[PDB]
């Protein structure tokens, strides 16, 4: 259900693994990286799934632009068929 | 019901017959089945059976691309309930590696 990513405290690419993490209640065993965001999203977490990203121009210059790859699994997700609402705000 | 779930026992299947064992179904055959994953029902709507056989997009590049070479991927030790660690990743060329560590780290393996 959901979940709200301020886009100004992500200060990495880890930051927001761990953010994910406690926000999506994902396994304990998360590996932080993408192939492993990809499985939790299409085999472990509960839908529907709402993501709110708010502040995402931030979010993609600290994280070294990197967010956006994190933003394109949850959409591949979404039209693999997951029921996930991203709003951008 | 005839299973083969280990990382040397699916290994040695790939290598050999070029196909995965008989109890490994994709995530999207499951799903039709059934399968809603927070609940960890795998194996009351397809018992004996594990996810495997689904493209593996190798989104951190930690496995060696090129081009026509597609990845694929399954689930090794599951039986019931909740998903865990332990995959192993299969080329259209047939290298294979393992990973036990939900990702983070690759051994290649044959």
């Amino acid at each position: 259900k959901k979940a709200v990513i301020n886009g100004e405290q992500i200060r990495s690419i880890s930051d927001l693994h761990q953010t994910l993490k406690k926000e999506l209640a994902l396994p304990e065993y998360y590996g932080e990286n993408l192939d492993a965001l990809w499985d939790a999203l299409t085999g472990w977490v509960e839908y529907p799934l709402v993501l709110e990203w708010r502040q995402f121009e931030q979010s993609k210059q600290l994280t070294e632009n990197g967010a956006e790859s994190v933003l394109q699994v949850f959409r591949e997700a979404k039209a693999e068929g997951a029921d996930i609402t991203i709003i951008l705000s | 019901a005839q299973v083969i779930n280990t990382f040397d026992g699916v290994a040695d299947y790939l290598q050999t017959y070029h196909k995965l064992p008989d109890n490994y179904i994709t995530k999207s055959e499951a799903q039709a089945l059934g399968w809603v994953a927070s609940k960890g029902n795998l194996a009351d709507v397809a018992p004996g059976k594990s996810i495997g056989g689904d493209i593996f997009s190798n989104r951190e590049g930690k496995l060696p691309g090129k081009s026509g070479r597609t990845w694929r991927e399954a689930d090794i030790n599951y039986t019931s309930g909740f998903r865990n660690s332990d995959r192993i990743l299969y080329s259209s060329d047939w290298l294979i590696y393992k990973t036990t560590d939900h990702y983070q780290t690759f051994t290649k393996i044959r």
